[PDB]
């Protein structure tokens, strides 16, 4: 922050897009701008401070605008020191050696599995094509996908540079993932890939043969990288994996610090219960780019459930919608529940009410996303906010029940809250969560 | 002579008595007697006082009783003294005691007690009264429920409630306004020399993980609602606590505020995320911060000073970054240099940014800000010898808004941050 | 390139449960989990296979199939699990001693588990109700009516740590859990006062809150990494205890797991998001430091018995 300002001609020119020279330089310390867009830096300083404030883990994107995905960029290891920045994606592998009737169900499932959690896409991300020998089904396989309309990224997965220069063509234009360097094809690959700016997958036997590779890469002046841990093994493919991660975080090497991509559709060996417990093993344990056999639903609920919680912000409360959330057949007749929308407190109360026994529609005042107790000393989850929501969501429409339940902490919000809303019944519980079923039980 | 204790589990009172009940509201046409207010006088204390004085569950209703106002709803004045004595029990802990009893009295249906010394007034309803509730009770309640919570510190009570109008005038200037002075004598004249221990808390690490609170007598916690005294309560109800002691052994630089004994009860608490700390200094390893402060100073190196900013301003700091910008990376737990958060009370104390020059530093704050400790600060300013209204030389919002406007407005001011040595 | 030399001071204690040949070690490892490359992982975690003391009536189809001519009677179902799919150990949640159902006395229950730690060889972790009030009584008396077996009684909160923990640990000798909610400093508060108590690390085991892959899932992660790092890398000798969590009380409840095929036409198939809710979950807390955890479906244990031995081995 202080460090670069230092360097920093401070002349508050606003010439970067920022107002203040601090401004600008305590946000390149976060690295959202970067460096240039300041022009007055000193060439003395300004060869310095790039190549200090360089971050240790480059951004990989693929895709055009709707499926954009940006890969790496990670700072840390775990969750709890700083956030996760981008998070993994998820992708369907074709082989051009696949019958016709099994690559329509696996566009039809790419297409079936969408759906939105707490906001987000929830859907297949890439289509990974993969050859397997015969050219020419290769590229009927890539264009019917295309036809298809599935709304995904495309990584094409071929080691020959002479069908690779046939397929790049056809979805060049969308950004693809081009996979497929190795030890001897590397200078011919980068070549195809440094005109476009195209990821390229960089392949090889182990660590040291990947990280000398690595370096011939980088040495003819392309850093454009998906890194492929690679492995015969699920215990050597995880211990490659965290060692990349490890090398470049830990030892602050920046020839590691790349994204993996990862095939678990070949290590399981088609195997969809194993494909989930390695899915959510590589979401935890630095797998940027993970490679599956199909998708359905049984893999996508937990797998897309988990990776929304493990890259959200520790720093910034993940939240729950607002409204009215009605529980288990929500009618015109039942109690109320409110909550702070902090999104722990909610899945604490819903994870005792739960057994749907005594239906209940929980409305969520608009708490500031924060807990009940911080809300309330702030001012948010006050008796205006309980009140002026009721007449917001309407919940008196949709249930004739007028008993009110209450967080059981928010004591002296019981009198005001009775003063505001006179027909309304108020019930004020415990702060323990132990005691949600008993008011409950009515 | 074994040091055993009964437990009492029952409250021996008729009207229910829970936790759920404070917060109501009594019908201004259903209370039967209001106690205190502008309308009549109406005091507590809480006493540590020698075991001799104290003699273990005495309530004593001194004037007439609550079923001497047959009438219609009118008031009397209220005294409630209570006494308290044990082993390890000292002045210290009276205001934690005292603090208690007002949602004690809460609890009870019929009963709502609002106010502190004798700004308090409690009002009794229709129905206590019905159910045989007396002045009486209203010790019972105390006393079962100080013996519960403050098991380790209370080892008798007796509590006194007063209600003749003599009586009440007298026992207030003998026992409720000295003690009063006392209170407010020592958190006012306590600074962190006088002191041997501080204290470190660590409730905000739900969220922010490397945060450690040192609490100081003259800096209390970044959330403002721990302080030195509180910390010490807290410690002893409960040793394995949020707060814990720090002796102030080792002393690398006393006037940056490091530490040997900190640095070393720091890495510990924060689990070697943090492992060099200042107290009083924003530049050489500052404290961290968690997210729940209230105001947060940043350095502006042109001014050769810091700028100052609180939560609810919701507009653009001459630094360029408005309060939630700043608040993105000076908290979680992170060591900034150059920015603090810190609470709204440590911005008039003496010991704020003691290594950077100290309180002169200060050269904007927002309008509302500066209006609150505007008292506060030109009395700290004045020990710097400069004129009094320190807030006056202050730019604000009003006066301007980037950085060039407000130089020129302490130029020709004769802000002391000018003249100070570089901070950067 | 330089290979990560990461050196940890700590090393996690060993807690036995059990009796015989088929008693189970947990923790004793210096590395982070899984980690084979960095050193020595004491143990391997342990899978554990949940049954009731009363027929499961909330549980799904598939599962009410499997357990057909066995749930009624716990003796014969917890003889059927051991049987047929071997866990490490059986936990007998005692569902009919909680207050907010089919309230039954202390003494009732303590005997049905009693009948349940005579008919197997396999260790029994006995898991209470939620209540604290009502845990105290029951599992002084369930601890009395066990005692010579090594059980381990689970759920033993700060409210009730003093009764659970002398029933527990010092009466009857026996292993107990200390349960917290989802934070380092509640985790590490609990086993101070149990240390103060009089029972060392090897004595009881740690719950440092477990959830759903979805609800709340980040914070059980965040708080196994701090704990996990905080007892190796810090030496924090507070924190060196091993880890249980139970996957099948909390992934196998939520309604992406339990709605059938007529609530939710899309979904699929309801055994197979019930399984890979459970393998999803268990997969995701043992590499952030769980030493045994605790699942439902028969299926679910085979595939996660699959993934340890895959990553070990
Ligand atoms: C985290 C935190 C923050 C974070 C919150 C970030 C986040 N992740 O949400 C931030 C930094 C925002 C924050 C800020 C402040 N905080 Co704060 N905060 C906390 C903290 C550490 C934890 C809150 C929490 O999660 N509690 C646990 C949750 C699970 O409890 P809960 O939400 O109440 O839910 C339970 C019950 O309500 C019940 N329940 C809920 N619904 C229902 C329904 C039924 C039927 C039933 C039976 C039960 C039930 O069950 C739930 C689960 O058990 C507490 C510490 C503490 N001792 O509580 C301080 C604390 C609450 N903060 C406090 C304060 C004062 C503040 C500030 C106002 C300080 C200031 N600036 O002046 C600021 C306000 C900021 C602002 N915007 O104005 C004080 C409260 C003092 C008071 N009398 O109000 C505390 C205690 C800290 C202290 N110094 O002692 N805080
Ligand atoms: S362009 Fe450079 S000199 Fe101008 S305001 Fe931005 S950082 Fe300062
Ligand atoms: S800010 Fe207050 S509540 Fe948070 S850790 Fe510091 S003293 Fe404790
Ligand atoms: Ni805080
Ligand atoms: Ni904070």
């Amino acid at each position: 922050g202080l460090n670069i300002f230092k360097l920093t001609p401070k002349k508050n020119c606003k010439d970067c897009g920022f107002p203040t020279c601090l401004a600008f330089s305590m946000k390149v310390a976060a690295g959202a701008v970067e460096i240039g867009k300041c022009p007055h830096m000193s060439d003395e300083a300004m060869e310095k401070l790039a190549e200090a404030t360089a971050p240790i883990m480059k951004t990989i994107t693929i895709g055009k605008g709707d499926n954009e995905y940006k890969l790496g960029g990670e700072t840390v290891l775990f969750r709890h020191e700083k956030t996760f920045v981008n998070r993994n994606r998820f992708a369907v592998a074709f082989s051009d050696s696949m019958d016709d009737a099994e690559v329509d169900a696996k566009i039809q499932h790419i297409k079936d599995v969408d759906y939105v959690r707490i906001g987000e896409q929830m859907k297949t991300e890439f289509a990974a094509i993969k050859y397997a020998g015969n050219k020419d089904k290769y590229l009927a396989l890539i264009n019917k996908i295309k036809a298809s309309g599935v709304k995904v990224a495309y990584a094409l997965v071929c080691e020959d540079v002479a069908v690779m220069k046939e397929a790049l063509p056809l979805v060049k234009d969308e950004n693809p993932l081009v996979y497929g360097a190795n030890k001897d094809n590397f200078k011919e690959m980068v070549e195809l890939v440094k005109g476009d700016k195209l990821a390229l997958g960089v392949k090889a036997d182990g660590l040291e043969a990947l990280y000398g590779l690595v370096e011939e890469i980088q040495k003819l002046g392309y850093k454009n990288l998906v890194l492929d841990p690679g492995g015969k093994s699920i215990k050597e493919a995880f211990e490659n994996t965290v060692q990349i991660r490890r090398i470049n975080i830990e030892g602050q090497d920046r020839t590691f610090g790349y994204p993996s991509i990862i095939f678990l559709d070949e290590l399981t060996k088609a195997d969809k219960f194993m494909e989930v417990a390695l899915s959510t093993l590589f979401t935890l344990k630095y797998g940027s780019l993970l490679v599956l056999s199909d998708m359905d639903y049984s893999r996508a609920l937990p797998l897309y459930s988990i990776r929304q919680n493990v890259f959200t912000d520790p720093q910034k409360p993940m939240t729950v919608d607002l409204g009215i959330h009605g529980i288990n057949n929500p009618d015109e007749n039942s109690p109320v529940l409110c909550t702070v929308d902090f999104a722990l407190t909610y899945f604490l109360v819903s994870g005792e009410v739960e057994r749907s026994k005594v239906p209940v529609w929980m409305v969520i005042p608009d708490a500031g996303g924060y807990s009940v107790l911080t809300s309330w000393a702030a001012g948010k989850f006050t008796g205006a906010a309980i009140a002026d929501e009721i007449k917001k969501c309407g919940i008196a429409e949709k249930t004739k029940n007028r008993t009110l339940l209450i967080p059981g902490k928010v004591a002296v919000l019981k009198g005001e809250l009775e003063e505001l809303l006179p027909d309304w019944n108020i019930v004020i519980s415990s702060t323990e969560a132990m005691f949600i079923p008993k008011l409950l039980k009515e | 002579a074994r040091n055993i204790k009964i437990k009492i589990t029952e409250i021996p009172i008729p009207v229910s008595f829970a936790a759920a009940f404070e917060g109501e509201r009594i019908r201004k046409n259903d209370m039967l007697a209001e106690f205190g207010g502008n309308k009549t006088k109406a005091w507590e204390l809480v006493m540590c006082a020698d075991q001799g004085e104290v003699e273990d569950h005495k309530i004593e209703v001194i004037g007439p009783d609550i079923d001497t106002i047959d009438k219609a709803p009118g008031r009397m004045p209220l005294g409630m003294l209570i006494k308290v004595s044990g082993t390890n029990m000292q002045k210290d802990f009276e205001p934690v005691l005292e603090r208690r009893l007002h949602y004690f009295l809460n609890y009870i249906e019929g009963v709502m007690h609002v106010g502190q010394r004798n700004l308090t007034w409690v009002r009794i309803g229709k129905e206590a009264f019905e159910k045989g509730f007396r002045l009486k009770h209203f010790g019972e309640v105390i006393y079962a429920k100080m013996l519960d919570e403050f098991g380790s510190v209370v080892d008798k009570c007796e509590v006194t409630i007063i209600t003749d109008p003599g009586k009440a005038e007298e026992l207030e200037g003998k026992y409720a306004v000295p003690r009063y002075k006392e209170r407010d004598a020592r958190l006012e004249s306590l600074v962190d020399e006088k002191v041997d221990t501080f204290y470190s808390c660590n409730l905000c690490q739900s969220f922010a993980p490397a945060h450690v609170c040192i609490v100081t007598p003259e800096r209390l916690g970044l959330c403002g609602a721990v302080s030195w005294l509180d910390a010490k309560a807290t410690l002893e109800l409960n040793p394995t606590g949020p707060c814990q002691a720090v002796p102030k052994e080792g002393v690398v630089d006393e006037n940056l505020g490091i530490w040997e004994k900190v640095n070393e009860t720091v890495s510990k608490i924060s689990q070697g995320a943090v492992t060099s700390v200042t107290l009083y200094s924003i530049l050489q390893d500052p404290m961290t911060s968690c997210g729940c402060f209230e105001c947060i100073t940043g350095i502006m190196p042109e001014a050769n000073g810091v700028v100052m900013v609180n939560r609810e301003f919701g507009a653009t700091t001459p630094l360029g970054m408005t309060f939630g910008e700043l608040a993105s990376m000076t908290g979680g737990g992170v060591q900034t240099p150059g920015f603090m958060g810190h609470g709204r009370q440590f911005i008039a104390s003496k010991k704020f940014m003691k290594g950077e020059g100290g309180l002169g530093r200060i050269v904007w704050m927002p309008k509302e800000l500066k209006d609150f400790v505007a008292e506060k600060l030109n009395k700290t300013a004045k020990e710097l010898y400069n004129i009094d209204n320190f807030a006056d030389m202050i730019c604000d919002e009003t006066i301007a808004t980037e950085s060039e406007e407000v130089v020129k407005f302490l130029e020709e001011k004769g802000h002391p941050a000018l003249k100070m040595d570089p901070i950067m | 390139f330089k290979k990560p030399t990461q050196k940890f001071s700590g090393k996690i204690g060993e807690v036995e449960i059990g009796t015989g040949e088929k008693a189970l070690k947990l923790g004793g490892e210096s590395v982070l989990p899984f980690y084979t490359f960095d050193g020595d992982t004491g143990n391997t975690p342990k899978v554990g296979m949940e049954i009731l003391d009363v027929y499961p009536e909330d549980w799904i189809d598939p599962l009410k199939d499997i357990y057909k001519d066995v749930a009624k009677d716990p003796v014969k179902w917890a003889q059927f699990v051991e049987e047929k799919y071997s866990p490490d150990f059986i936990c007998l949640r005692l569902i009919s001693a909680d207050p907010n159902g089919t309230d039954a006395a202390p003494e009732d229950c303590a005997k049905t588990a009693k009948a349940v730690v005579e008919a197997i060889k396999t260790p029994l972790v006995v898991a209470g109700t939620g209540n604290h009030e009502k845990d105290a009584k029951l599992f002084e008396k369930v601890a009395q009516e066990t005692e010579g077996h090594n059980i381990l009684l689970m759920s033993a909160v700060e409210d009730n740590y003093k009764s659970v923990g002398a029933a527990g640990v010092m009466a009857y000798n026996d292993k107990v859990v200390a349960e917290s909610s989802v934070d380092i400093n509640l985790a590490k508060q609990i086993n101070i006062l149990m240390n103060q108590l009089g029972i060392d690390n090897t004595k009881f085991v740690d719950n440092v809150g477990c959830a759903a892959g979805g609800y709340g899932y980040e914070y059980v992660i965040s708080t196994l990494d701090r704990v996990k790092l905080a007892a190796l890398g810090q030496d924090d000798k507070t924190l060196q205890v091993p880890i249980i969590s139970p996957v099948s009380f909390e992934a196998c409840k939520v309604k992406e797991a339990m709605d059938s095929e007529e609530d939710s036409p899309q979904w699929g198939s309801q055994e197979d998001r019930t399984v890979s809710m459970e393998v999803a979950t268990a997969s995701g807390v043992l590499a952030s430091g769980t030493d045994a955890v605790i699942l439902r479906h028969p299926k679910s244990v085979e595939v996660i018995r699959n993934f340890i031995k895959e990553l070990l081995g």
